[PDB]
RNA sequence: CAACCCCCGCCGUUAGUUGCCAGCGGUUCGGCCGGGCACUCUAACGGGACUGCCCGCGAAAGCGGGAGGAAGGAGGGGACGACGUCUGGUCAGCAUGGCCCUUACGGCCUGGGCGACACACGUGCUACAAUGCCCACUACAAAGCGAUGCCACCCGGCAACGGGGAGCUAAUCGCAAAAAGGUGGGCCCAGUUCGGAUUGGGGUCUGCAACCCGACCCCAUGAAGCCGGAAUCGCUAGUAAUCGCGGAUCAG
RNA sequence: GCAUGUGGUUUAAUUCGAAGCAACGCGAAGAACCUUACCAGGCCUUGACAUGCUAGGGAACCCGGGUGAAAGCCUGGGGUGCC
């Protein structure tokens, strides 16, 4: 974008529950715009929630998303002829974005077997700030604060 | 094209197989279109001067 | 299974016919 | 589970465990439980002592395989190879037999890269 | 029941020639079908422009064979009158079956 | 009331007549022409716009496209013959937009590409 | 596996050559350039002299080597 | 440059052997028949956006936001490449100055070769699998091509194919099955029911002829390969990714 | 791993061009003979194609046989129009 900001994309909320939150990370699972597909995945792993936890779905989703949203973050930059690390706050667009993708990347590295599994358990370890969905997210962070010899920048 | 070749390819061959085009035109060889029976590049020269019925340049 | 040329796709994609894909 | 020739195969379905052997594939293990009555759905290790030997005298007695198999293959590209058929010689040097190019795509038949020296 | 296929390269050629049997067929006929589309048949040639080698070039080229129909049904010896040579158009061709 | 709902190459041949509340598409049961079809729910939207479920039966047909593309063809005619029984009720649907059609249509393939964007790859430029 | 359905090919130029030779016994040398032909039964222990690209290479045949072609014993790429 | 021209999206007129109980009568309940052009459609012409309207910024041009509208500010995509640049490519398409051969640097043919392999790079295809593979039942597409050509259907065969034979001159017959998808069931994380290389073997067809050097089918064989060094490509929306279909050339 | 293009090496020949971006599944939208320009061997010359000239013989044409890998070479027949 040299122009421009562009404007973001606005989607469909879900058929279901009707939060757009929904649609947003099952875009994310999709492969191959097998759309129909990745819809049941989220679906099943929802249901798999509902029997391994007495809590609704839809909160814990919310609340797992919440957990892996990094605040901080780093950007590599070359003032001195040098890659100096400069740590920063990170944008609301930003954070949901980095989290939704987290959360999958580290499911489909679970040892379990079926996709939906994966992320049920992902959806859950995550809301109990463990797994590596919010590992991904503190390694990150520290790096944040772990270089801050350079938020001068 | 080698006259040659041109007249020859004409010229009823001893097997079916062995009977190639060539542009009626240009007596090129290697790539005429049936239906007109020109060389690629003769047909796109005619087709420009407007000597190819009904043929226009698509667009869609 | 493109390769497969014994199987379903394997025959879809070569777009032959045989023992793996019928004519009904 | 044993012996076919001088194999087992075991733990798994007897379609599947079948294609273990040399010379059955897909197809023979299908058409020698349909010759049978065995239901392929049951594992190796849950037959009936009976139904298992019907399987052995009748595989046994039809097809040639393992210790028979490797042979007829072995000797019958020695034929060919013994004459100055062409087919014989791409056998002799280990390259592509069927038709194949020799430019580049063979390594399948040359085994591991042998690279050497150019210009530029 | 004449049955008039109308088949041609030009869209403003067929469409005169078409409308020159549709006038002068209620004129001294009965009940005219009038005349109908069909679908349209392309012929497209995808040319190199060069003639030396550039693939990337290219030129679409394509030829339109249209098809138009109008029925006559309740054929009269007076409407085959107006209809017999009383055409104007080149490069059409036409060809009936009843 | 029909309405008329085209959407990617295929049409949707809509009827709603005053009924229980059901969908008959091509002669089958709504839910039954859209088995394992997750944003199937989508094409009733329309209706649930107005809280008009249930009062209508649909008679509805198709031709063309997808099945993933005709649902929102149906969609859209559902609408337009909506305004046919309560033109006013452009008033609690337009701000929705179901009213409108886009040219989503599939793309031309240039030539000298592989798609219509997806251009080759060169390595040693 | 190649295959060539029902009715297998020989060239006319030496079958009707060779099996003339069969009315006097035995020859010596045989030269035509079909290799196109299938070797037959009919024409075991013939030595035929086949041509490559320059040469005129000969062929002793066996009664072990029947169902082989002519152009398979004919090497045409000179290599190492 | 823009515009004029084509394709795409809304709608109108003209047109009904495509389309439909949209409304009625019968059924072998197949839109099959009548009957009807309404709808879908088909195609030829024409309408429709111009920042024209409202708020704000602005000297103006214009910019931001809203509304009505199918569509918004060039609505999406085409064709469409200035004066010239590179002594760019191409005399093997054609044409043409010039030099060179004209019993040969010409012409016919048979066979071989363009397919050669210790290697190396370009473009790609198939895969490493469970968001998956297989078998089964089942549903939605477009745009093309078809006379000795597309081949319905029946029969023989595991099958490629073959024998028979109806329809089409093609919106009314055929290529045709779209595939992914959906329902069931099998697989249970293996170098495996992942993968299909290569080799043996047995066949089909084209065609004078498939050794060199053809595709196809069937049985067996079942390799590398468990996601790729440094480096490096494409793509800003119905795009990329994915999935199947069609044609050109052409006996194959 | 395989297809395909190219370098290079090879070969009697492996015909030719294209070369950084702006060559490399590029001419080639179809190499088994053919195509085909290459190499071998066999054969042909006013020649496979145009317009024409001077001398001699024959309507054109058609159907055989010998030799042959084919082409070609040799040979033999019937055959005789319009001015
Ligand atoms: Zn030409």
């Amino acid at each position: 974008a040299r122009r421009r900001r562009a404007e973001v994309r606005q989607l469909q909320p879900d058929l279901v529950y009707g939060d757009v939150l929904v649609t947003a990370f099952i875009n994310k699972i999709m492969r191959d715009g097998k759309k129909n597909l990745a819809a049941r995945i989220f679906y099943d792993a929802c249901k798999i929630i509902q029997e391994k936890t007495g809590q609704e779905p839809l909160k814990v989703f919310k609340q797992a998303v919440e957990n892996v949203k990094p605040r901080m973050e780093v950007r590599s930059r070359r003032v001195g002829g040098a890659n100096y690390q400069v740590p920063m706050e990170v944008s609301p667009r930003r954070q949901q974005s980095l989290a939704l993708r987290w959360l999958v990347q580290a499911a489909n590295q679970r040892p379990e077997r079926r996709a939906a599994v994966r992320i049920a358990h992902e959806l859950m370890d995550a809301a109990e700030g463990k797994g590596g969905a919010v590992k991904k997210k503190e390694d990150v962070e520290r790096m944040a604060e772990a270089n801050r010899a350079y938020a001068h920048y | 094209a080698r006259k040659a070749l041109i007249e020859k390819a004409k010229r009823t061959p001893k097997f079916k197989v062995r009977a190639y085009t060539r542009c009626v035109r240009c007596g090129r060889a290697r790539s005429v279109y049936r239906f007109f029976g020109l060389c690629r590049i003769c047909l796109r020269e005619l087709a420009h001067k407007g000597q190819l019925p009904g043929v226009r340049k698509a667009s869609w | 299974g493109k390769g497969d040329r014994r199987t379903r796709r394997g025959k879809i994609w070569r777009g032959t016919y045989g023992k793996y894909r019928p004519r009904k | 589970a044993r012996i076919a020739g001088v194999e087992i195969p075991r733990n798994k379905r007897v379609d599947v465990a079948l294609t273990y052997i040399y010379g059955i594939g897909k197809a023979r293990a299908k058409e020698a439980l349909e010759k049978t009555g065995i239901n392929p759905a049951t594992r190796v290790k849950d037959l009936t002592e009976a139904e298992v030997v019907r399987l052995r005298e009748y595989v046994e007695n039809t097809w040639k395989l393992e210790g028979e198999l490797r042979a007829e293959v072995a000797a019958n590209i020695k034929r060919l190879m013994d004459i100055g058929c062409y087919r014989g010689l791409r056998h002799r040097r280990g390259l592509p037999v069927r038709g194949q190019r020799t430019r580049t795509n063979a390594r399948t038949r040359k085994g591991p890269r042998k690279t050497v020296a150019g210009k530029k | 029941k004449i049955r008039i296929k109308l088949r041609g390269f030009d869209h403003k050629t067929l469409d005169a020639s078409a409308q020159k049997i549709v006038e002068a067929a209620r004129r001294s006929g009965a009940q005219v079908s009038g005349p109908i589309p069909l679908p349209t048949r392309v012929r497209r040639f995808t040319v190199i422009r060069g003639p030396f080698k550039h693939k990337d070039s290219r030129e679409h080229f394509e030829l339109r064979t249209h098809n138009r129909l109008v029925d006559i049904i309740n054929p009269n010896r007076k409407t085959i009158e107006q209809l017999m040579t009383l055409d104007l158009p080149t490069g059409v061709e036409i060809e009936i079956k009843t | 009331y029909y309405g008329t709902g085209r959407r990617k190459e295929a049409v949707a041949r809509v009827f709603l007549r005053p009924g229980n509340g059901k969908v008959t598409v091509n002669g089958q049961d709504f839910n039954e022409y859209f088995q394992g079809l997750v944003r199937a729910v989508a094409a009733l939207e329309p209706l649930r716009a107005v809280d008009a479920l249930g009062r209508f039966d649909a008679y509805i047909t198709v031709r063309g496209g997808g099945k993933s593309g005709q649902i929102d063809a149906i969609k859209l005619g559902i609408a337009r013959a909506l305004v046919q029984y309560n033109p006013d009720y452009r008033a609690k649907l337009k701000p929705l937009g179901f009213l409108t059609r886009d040219a989503r249509v599939v793309e031309r393939k240039k030539y000298g590409k592989h798609k219509a964007r997806r251009a080759p790859q060169y390595s040693k430029r | 596996p190649r295959s060539l359905k029902k009715g297998v090919f020989v060239d006319d130029h030496l079958l009707e050559k060779v099996l003339e030779l069969n009315a006097k016994g035995e020859k010596r040398l045989i030269k035509t350039w079909s290799r196109r032909s299938t070797i037959v039964p009919e024409m075991v222990g013939h030595t035929i002299a086949v041509y490559n690209g320059k040469q005129h290479v000969p062929v002793y045949i066996t009664e072990n080597m029947v169902g082989h072609k002519l152009g398979e014993f004919a090497p045409t790429r000179t290599y190492r």
